[PDB]
């Protein structure tokens, strides 16, 4: 039994933007090993969602907090909440006696945590009381600092490992922020250039957990999977914020199951909700209250699907050489070689013994669930790698290192020991950047790699329908016209990518620049895009270059595509052995659809797939 | 089909039936060219659990009018937000339309989206529109969407039509387009029809709060219980924006008045007439009660919130407050209070408890059982004794009334004598199934309302199936012993600021019970289990009360709440607390200068004595 943490009280800047900067010095709460500074004050990853928010003090029911506390600013302060308990006494006080610490001085609370202090039989299997420091109520509170305690019954979360597991949690909480009032010179002086109506209401951030309009982070979601919230409100008395979770509704237990859409928070009170967000995507989670709400409060929760996995194509087509880069590779190994690319001598990366980087940029940012690695032989002697770390970011300015899980500083990542080794590594919790790098630990004798990056898209598309899957039937496909002949059938249902077999394709009875293959989705879809292909069939090769994309919702009326401005010609497969994909900037979103070959080599014939994300049916 | 709607969004006039112009919502069978008691309301859509509906919004406006859902499912077509969600065109096309468009909307009632079965048949939301909140809303961009248990409609005929919808709002017309306004529904000033409802037969209120700005109310109903959580609310406390099912049992017959009660509000509007007539028919020992007996008086005395360390001058947070100088009259100022007196007529029944200040004798009440409050106004002016909490109160010996006036709260408020009260207590009145038991209360003396009140008239009543902390301020200035008061303190003999900032709210002060920063103390043993009735009175704002001791402490409203319990002012609910705790408590006023200005007290953890 019991839990202790290692807290303590820091002074630091805080910052916004992404729209003159405003660099404000509030304190807050941070968690290290108990080597005082240097190391280790680390958090991260999942839990960037906190911000300004300390960390997460939870225990169960029956068990011990201990928390060491540590104050590293000018004016003493002190860890309280509800529960900082039992201190029995003998002649000595209570109250008074352990109130508060003073700089660089360092304090253990220790109590036990009581029935009296726990969820109930009425759900929850956690609650959400809140820490702060007592001494100035108001004053530091709103300078600095708040955390979030929640304790759990029984056999509630997980051994060693972490917190909880069922389910996600999350705490979000929501103020007013007037600083001023709480921090002096240092803070008000910097910037000088005058007391309440000039820019008082500059002054003023209406934030969740410290992040005005949509700047808080941490929204890893998942479609379809409990997730807890904890919604504890603070500040003077015009924060009565009715926060709503976008199209969500959520229950609260309280003697009783209630289910909501917004619930109030009057300051102090906090409190928990469950709900699963059963559609995925981006989404707001704001204050409703309109002044409050223009004033900042608002931030999006960035939910996933989990069977939205593909690979970015860093094997196949999509991925362009140019996308790619390197510590600088010794040997001409260089990069814009990864996975499977075995050709000649040239197969992979692979820098000499210093510590290396291989960056990707995804040219937009997206959302990935794993990489697969690999390495390759050259002269009998075997390159692989072997442990690894990935950085991620969004504009290159930015850089980190993932942990998700890994207990600790961060997780590294077991390679391959071989040529050839083929491993999925996975990240779930998953990264969001657009520029994975990849920095290695272990090799054998050299360093070198294949890669081939899975993730999908920050919506919850990008995946192939029917088609290819076979799950579109060959009922379903239609063209405008085929080339039949005995044996030989080019029939339209014949235009599936990755096809093997006799007629093994889709052909227009003899070309035209003009003609149209179908494909009746029934369903009313959304496309993110089209892989497109070409056959070679007894010794003659043949392919589609160029074409053009229709669309209809209407049986009989189609509309071309029109790309800026102008309709657009599509570029892929200069081969028909290989599949090349097209982005489909502004998705068209149809039941039926129409494609037109323009420039076709040789001979017109096409297999393909489409990409896509169901839509609601009957509209 | 499941069921569709087409609405508007047509620009009409306004005049509350003061005139003003409003871009609102309107509805029609498809394009062309209601019922009073709604009024300004976007029609009530609802609908059943797995049903579906759709909208086809016309924005038949100057503005640029979205439509928001706040309780249903979407594909962010449904919903009406324009934020950097990535979604590009056809998908934020309906997030927010254009003026002059008329375009479509699509939302489903889930599984999941459906009420608990815990929870009342049909959960009040509404919906909007989110572009520029305040742009929006205020000039009628509000209406009422309900979703409801499966085999739902199907019931409404044969299921009760009292089903109203109530809007509380606080249009700043002078917003989308000179000062604000305080509506029910769309009317101001007492305003508006329909609210009618069965005699025997109760009513259900599907709640709508409405702000834009951190705007707050407290809406009572003429001598009416609240039903809403299942525990009986008798005040339905309303947040900025809240949403509410509630219902009103509706005994007795006539027009009764809901309104909302604080300071300036009901200069603005926000009250509203509820008619009850009778309506058509259509058929196709060990136990018991006993009665209360209270000899109490309203006497008059000089009352000192003291006394602790006095720190002169400088201490200018402190002193000002309680200091005697030139201009200030700290401390002691002359009161009037209830005492259950000790020596005269009808005997007595009289000692006194520091440990409530000026806190009136502690009534309590069981249901069914009855209250004999004979009553004297033993000092100066005239007083009223009458009990919020309670309904059967007339005096005993006699319904009738006094000739003269209407409701004897309102009135006969005998200057020099003695009356006999009669408060019987219904189940109607006391706590349900659900609320904790002992609900709180108090009585004031409405010789108008408030007037009095400050002065220093106030206790607690328990109604039930005892200590109490009454938060309260004592504005002094209202009181009506001021006269005598400034004549009796000051430096000066009559003459000096007839008013100013400077002395004003340095004369009210912040109570903890009419005690000051520190008081009480309080005695209480360890491990020993207190019910404990707290309510806040005198000035509003809402409340923010919590203990913060040797182990600050935690207590359960059914669910445990913790560094936090808020009572709305003018308003009151009470508390179990396990005091397994330890000595030396902050007792919350909590809140601003609020704090700063008045809250302390203290707590114990004495042990050993038994009987
Ligand atoms: C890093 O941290 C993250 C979280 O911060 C963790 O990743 C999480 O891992 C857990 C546990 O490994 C994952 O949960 C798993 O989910 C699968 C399948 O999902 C379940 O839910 C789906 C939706 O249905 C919901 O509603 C259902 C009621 O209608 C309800 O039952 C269900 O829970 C859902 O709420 C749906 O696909 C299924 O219903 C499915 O159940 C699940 O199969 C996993 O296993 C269960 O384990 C319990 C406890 O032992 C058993 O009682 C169950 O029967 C399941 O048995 C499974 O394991 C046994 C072996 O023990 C095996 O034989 C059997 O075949 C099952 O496989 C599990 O619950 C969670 O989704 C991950 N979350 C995230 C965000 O990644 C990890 O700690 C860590 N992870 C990594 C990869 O590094
Ligand atoms: C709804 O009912 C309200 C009252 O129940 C009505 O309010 C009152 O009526 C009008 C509109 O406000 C006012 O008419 C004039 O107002 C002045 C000044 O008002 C007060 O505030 C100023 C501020 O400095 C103060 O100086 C004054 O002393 C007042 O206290 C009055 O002095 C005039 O007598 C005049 O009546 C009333 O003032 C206002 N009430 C009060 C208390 O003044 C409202 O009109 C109704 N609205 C509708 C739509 O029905
Ligand atoms: C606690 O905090 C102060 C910082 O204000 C401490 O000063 C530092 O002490 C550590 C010793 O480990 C050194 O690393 C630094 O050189 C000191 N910083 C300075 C002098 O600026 C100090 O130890 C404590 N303060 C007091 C008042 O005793
Ligand atoms: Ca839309
Ligand atoms: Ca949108
Ligand atoms: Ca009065
Ligand atoms: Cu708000
Ligand atoms: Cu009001």
């Amino acid at each position: 039994k019991t839990r202790h943490y290692f807290i303590a009280a820091v002074e630091r800047l805080w910052d916004y933007g992404m729209s003159s900067v405003p660099q404000f010095k509030k304190v807050v709460f941070q968690e290290f090993t108990d080597g005082s500074f240097t190391q280790p004050l680390y958090r991260g990853e999942l839990n960037e969602h906190l911000g300004l928010l300390g960390p997460y003090i939870r225990a169960e029911v029956e068990d011990n907090i201990m928390v060491t506390f540590r104050n590293q600013a000018s004016r003493p302060y002190s860890f309280y909440s509800s529960l900082i308990s039992y201190e029995e006494d003998q002649r000595q006080g209570a109250e008074p006696r352990k109130n508060f610490v003073k700089p660089n001085e360092t304090k253990t609370y220790f109590w036990k945590v009581q029935h009296h202090m726990a969820p109930t039989k009425d759900e929850f299997d956690c609650k959400a009381w809140a820490y702060f420091s007592d001494v100035d109520l108001e004053k530091d509170v709103h300078s600095g600092l708040i955390g979030p305690l929640l304790v759990c019954h029984t056999n509630t979360l997980n051994p060693a490992h972490g917190r909880q597991v069922t389910v996600q949690e999350f705490a979000l909480f929501f103020t007013i922020f007037d600083e001023t009032k709480s921090w002096y010179f240092t803070e008000n002086m910097e910037r000088n250039c005058m007391e309440d109506p000039t820019f008082k209401e500059n002054y003023r951030f209406h934030a969740i957990n410290g992040y005005i309009m949509d700047t808080l982070p941490g929204l890893v979601m998942a479609q379809d999977q409990r997730i807890r919230w904890y919604l504890l409100s603070m500040g003077s008395n015009e924060n009565i914020h009715s926060i709503h979770f976008s199209g969500h509704v959520f229950t609260v237990r309280k003697k009783e199951e209630y289910k909501m859409a917004l619930y109030n928070l009057y300051p102090g009170v906090f409190e928990t909700v469950e709900m699963l967000p059963s559609k995925a995507g981006i989404w707001r989670v704001e204050c409703l209250i309109g002044e409050h709400l223009h004033a900042g409060m608002s931030t999006l929760f960035l939910v996933y699907s989990n069977k939205c996995q593909t690979p970015l194509g860093m094997a196949s087509g999509h991925i362009r050489d140019f996308q790619i880069t390197a510590s600088g590779q010794y040997g001409q190994w260089a990069p814009k070689l990864a996975r499977l690319h075995y050709s000649g001598s040239i197969n992979a990366w692979s820098t000499k013994e210093p510590f290396s980087w291989i960056k990707v940029d995804l040219l937009a940012p997206m959302i990935i669930h794993g990489i697969k690695t690999q390495g390759a032989r050259q002269k009998f002697s075997s390159l692989y790698i072997s442990q690894f770390i990935i950085m991620y970011s969004l504009d290159g300015k930015k850089w980190q290192t993932y942990r998700g899980n890994s207990t600790g500083t961060l997780m590294v990542f077991f390679g391959n020991v071989d040529s050839s080794g083929i491993k999925h590594n996975i990240f779930n919790p998953p990264i969001i950047a657009r520029y994975i790098r990849l920095h290695p630990t272990h090799y054998s004798i050299r360093s070198t790699l294949r890669m081939e990056l899975m993730g999908c898209d920050l919506n919850s598309c990008s995946m192939p329908l029917g088609m290819e899957s076979k799950a579109i039937s060959d009922a379903q496909i239609t063209a405008s016209s085929y080339f039949t002949n005995m044996f030989a059938t080019w029939s339209p249902s014949k235009a599936r990518l990755h096809l093997q077999g006799r007629s093994n394709a889709w052909r227009p009875q003899v070309n035209n620049p003009k003609e149209w293959l179908q494909v009746d989705f029934q369903k009313t879809m959304k496309v993110t895009g089209v892989t497109t292909q070409g056959v070679k069939s007894l010794l003659t090769s043949m392919y589609v270059k160029e074409f053009l994309i229709s669309s209809s919702q209407d049986g009989h009326q189609w509309t071309l595509f029109f790309q800026n401005g102008k309709v657009k010609v599509f570029q892929g497969n200069q081969d028909s052995f290989t599949p090349v994909v097209n982005s489909l900037d502004p998705p068209l979103l149809t039941r039926y659809l129409r494609i037109h070959p323009q420039s076709w080599v040789h001979q017109i014939a096409l297999r393909m797939e489409v990409l896509g994300c169901e839509a609601q049916d009957l509209y | 089909a499941t069921r569709r709607y087409y609405l508007g969004a047509v620009e009409l006039s306004w005049d509350y039936m003061v005139v003003y112009k409003k871009t609102l919502f309107v509805e029609f069978t498809d394009h062309l060219f209601r019922p009073p008691w709604m009024g300004l309301l976007g029609p009530t859509i609802q609908a059943e659990v797995y049903d579906t509906v759709v909208i086809t919004l016309k924005n038949m406006a100057s503005h640029p009018v979205s439509l928001h859902a706040v309780g249903v499912s979407y594909w962010k077509a449904s919903e009406g937000a324009e934020y950097d969600d990535q979604t590009s065109q056809r998908e934020k096309e309906d997030d927010k339309v254009f003026p002059g468009g008329s375009h479509t909307y699509v939302w489903q009632v889930l599984k999941e989206n459906g009420p608990m079965a815990s929870d009342p048949l049909c959960l009040t939301y509404s919906y909007l529109s989110h572009v520029d909140l305040v742009k929006d809303l205020n000039s009628g961009l509000i209406g009422a969407l309900l979703v409801c248990r499966e085999g739902s409609l199907a019931k409404e005929k044969t299921q009760t039509l009292h089903k109203f919808i109530l809007l509380f709002a606080v249009f700043d017309e002078g917003k989308s387009w000179w000062p604000k306004m305080h509506t029910v529904n769309g009317y101001v000033n007492r305003s508006l029809p329909g609210l009618i409802g069965c005699h025997r037969k109760s009513v259900y209120w599907h709640v709508i709060g409405m702000g834009t700005t951190p705007e707050v109310h407290s809406i009572f109903l003429e001598g009416h219980t609240f039903l809403v959580r299942n525990h009986r609310q008798a005040s339905l406390e309303i947040s900025p924006i809240t949403f509410l099912t509630a219902q009103t049992l509706l005994m007795d017959l006539g027009q009764f008045l809901l309104f909302c009660h604080i300071s300036s509000h009901q200069h603005d509007g926000m009250e509203a007439y509820v008619k009850v007539d009778s309506c058509p028919e259509e058929p196709q020992a060990k136990k018991h009660p006993k009665t209360w007996v209270h000899y109490i008086a309203a006497e008059e005395e000089d009352w000192d919130y003291a006394p602790l360390v006095l720190a002169p001058d400088d201490r200018s947070y402190k002193s000002q407050y309680l200091n005697n100088g030139p201009q200030r009259i700290g401390r002691k100022y002359k009161k009037v209070r209830f005492m259950a007196y000790t020596d005269e007529t009808f005997k007595t029944r009289e000692a006194i408890q520091h440990e409530s200040g000026i806190l009136g004798p502690l009534l309590y009440g069981e249901v069914g059982d009855t209250l004999l409050i004979i009553f004297k106004n033993q000092a100066s002016r005239p007083y009223n004794i009458y009990p919020h909490g309670i309904t059967d109160v007339r005096p005993l010996y006699s319904r009738r009334l006094p000739k003269g006036v209407k409701h004897l709260k309102d009135f006969p408020i005998l200057p020099g004598e003695i009356f006999k009260y009669k408060w019987t207590v219904t189940v109607e009145d006391g706590p349900t199934k659900s609320d904790p038991r002992c609900l709180t209360r108090y009585y004031s003396s409405f010789v108008n309302m408030e007037r009095d009140l400050a002065s220093g008239l106030i206790g607690p009543l328990l109604i039930c199936y005892r200590n109490v902390i009454l938060f309260s301020v004592f504005d002094e200035n209202r009181s009506w012993y001021l006269t005598e008061n400034i004549q009796r303190f000051l430096p000066n003999p009559a003459g000096v600021q007839l008013e100013d900032p400077e002395f004003q709210a340095s004369n009210i002060m912040h109570s903890i019970n009419g005690y000051v920063f520190d008081s009480l103390q309080l005695s209480v043993c360890l491990h020993e289990v207190a019910y404990w009735y707290i309510l806040s009175i005198g000035a509003q704002t809402d409340f923010l009360s919590v203990f913060f001791s040797g182990y600050t402490f935690k207590h359960k409203m059914v669910y445990e709440d913790t560094l936090t319990l808020f009572p709305f002012s003018g308003e009151t609910v009470f508390m179990s607390m396990e005091n397994p705790g330890l000595w030396i408590l902050g007792c919350h006023n909590s809140d601003f200068r609020n704090r700063g200005m008045t809250a302390l007290l203290k707590v114990s953890s004495c042990d050993k004595n038994t009987g």
